[PDB]
């Protein structure tokens, strides 16, 4: 698929819509959109291995990771494929997301379609946290909102 | 139907918990094998029942039970789930399991429906920005005319009808030989307001949508774990 979209929802006030576009085969993926109702600051932003959300993050699996790496930031070479770092919310709680990424794709073995996108509570420490949980989830805390990434027209 | 292996994660510390769990499943209609693992906190269940029912049977005996995996014995060809929902009272969970390269088990439980036949369809896009209205038309890669599950000339997304009982619950389990799990990952599953006439209504929308009225609920067909893939 050439485009994709995700509608992030949660229990709290956090909600958002995220678009994906990939015009080149295995090319960069434009990730743009907006999330509102966040606290001001950096919020972890990750793609999970599965899109099953029948039991929350349990059924969602760990961070999408077909190359069995440890957690890093988007610009790190040692990263999970689903590691898209932090989005930044403004004083009004609005994070305007604008990202380019070539490790994720909308086709092939890094295809993120069918998988859960999550916006997290705290800042993702980008694998540099000095303890085991930093190499797994990046210590971003609990799930504020999520949705399945689907195919768009 | 075909046998399906369900991998449940069930909490059970004592040996008395293992005995309660095994008793609730063993000797029940449509449950071949049970295979409890105390060390791994796991219960494999070979069955022809819906997963929603086998989950209720486990949960009915005290301890909680989450479904973590789905296959058909020993290579996982593809598993998926669609959580139905939106603005109305309709909500449910439908699971897809690719049994063989040419056969797919679709199985689910849906509540909040008016008693009677409701059409069920895989639509082409998984775009929920305008809820079900943004999901596009019935998934039709072959450029076919609309039909029912029995018609070989049908849209690949055509799953016919689903009967809601007097309590508004609609349980079903079916195998489809044209729909493939990884052909529909990221697309949407939609349940409709009324009956799918299966192309046979003589109405302008009969050969397009089956004239089943408004879309009530819909979800994106998401990737889920096969057996032992999510620990
Ligand atoms: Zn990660
Ligand atoms: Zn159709």
């Amino acid at each position: 698929a050439t485009k994709a979209v995700c509608v992030l929802k949660g229990d709290g006030p956090v909600q958002g819509i995220i678009n994906f576009e990939q015009k080149e085969s295995n090319g960069p993926v434009k990730v743009w959109g907006s999330i509102k109702g966040l606290t001001e600051g950096l919020h972890g932003f990750h793609v999970h291995e599965f899109g099953d959300n029948t039991a929350g993050a349990t059924s969602a699996g760990p961070h999408f990771n077909p190359l069995s790496r440890k957690h890093g930031g988007p610009k790190d070479e040692e990263r999970h494929v689903g590691d898209l770092g932090n989005v930044t919310a403004d004083k009004d709680g609005v994070a305007d997301v604008s990202i380019e990424d070539s490790v994720i794709s909308l086709s092939g073995d890094h295809c993120i379609i069918g998988r859960t996108l999550v916006v997290h509570e705290k800042a993702d420490d980008l694998g540099k946290g000095g303890n085991e949980e930093s190499t797994k989830t990046g210590n971003a805390g609990s799930r504020l909102a999520a949705g399945v990434i689907g195919i768009a027209q | 139907g075909t046998l399906a292996t369900l991998e449940f994660a069930v909490q059970m510390t004592a040996q008395s918990a293992v005995d309660a769990v095994r008793k609730s499943l063993q000797g029940v209609a449509g449950v071949q094998d049970v295979e409890v693992h105390l060390e791994d906190q796991m219960v494999l269940v070979h069955t022809t029942l819906p997963s929603q029912e086998v989950q209720a049977l486990l949960e009915g005996t005290g301890r909680q039970a989450v479904l973590k995996g789905m296959g058909s014995g020993q290579q996982n060809l593809g598993a998926a789930v669609a959580i139905l929902g939106g603005p109305g009272t309709v909500q449910g969970v439908v699971r897809f399991l690719q049994l063989t390269p040419e056969r797919c088990l679709i199985e689910g439980t849906i509540d909040g429906l008016e008693p009677g036949l409701h059409g069920l369809h895989v639509h082409q896009y998984g775009d929920l920005t305008n809820n079900c209205n943004s999901c596009g038309n019935h998934f039709n890669p072959d450029g076919a005319s609309h039909g029912g599950p029995q018609d070989s000339d049908r849209h690949r997304g055509d799953l016919g009808n689903v009967r809601a009982d007097a309590d508004g619950r609609a349980i079903f389990r079916m195998e489809d030989e044209q729909l493939k799990v990884w052909d529909v990952i990221g697309r949407s599953l939609i349940i409709d307001e009324g009956e799918d006439d299966l192309g046979r209504g003589g109405h302008p929308l009969s050969k397009i949508t089956g004239n089943s009225g408004e879309r009530l609920a819909c979800g994106i067909i998401a990737r889920s774990a096969g057996l032992f893939q999510n620990p």
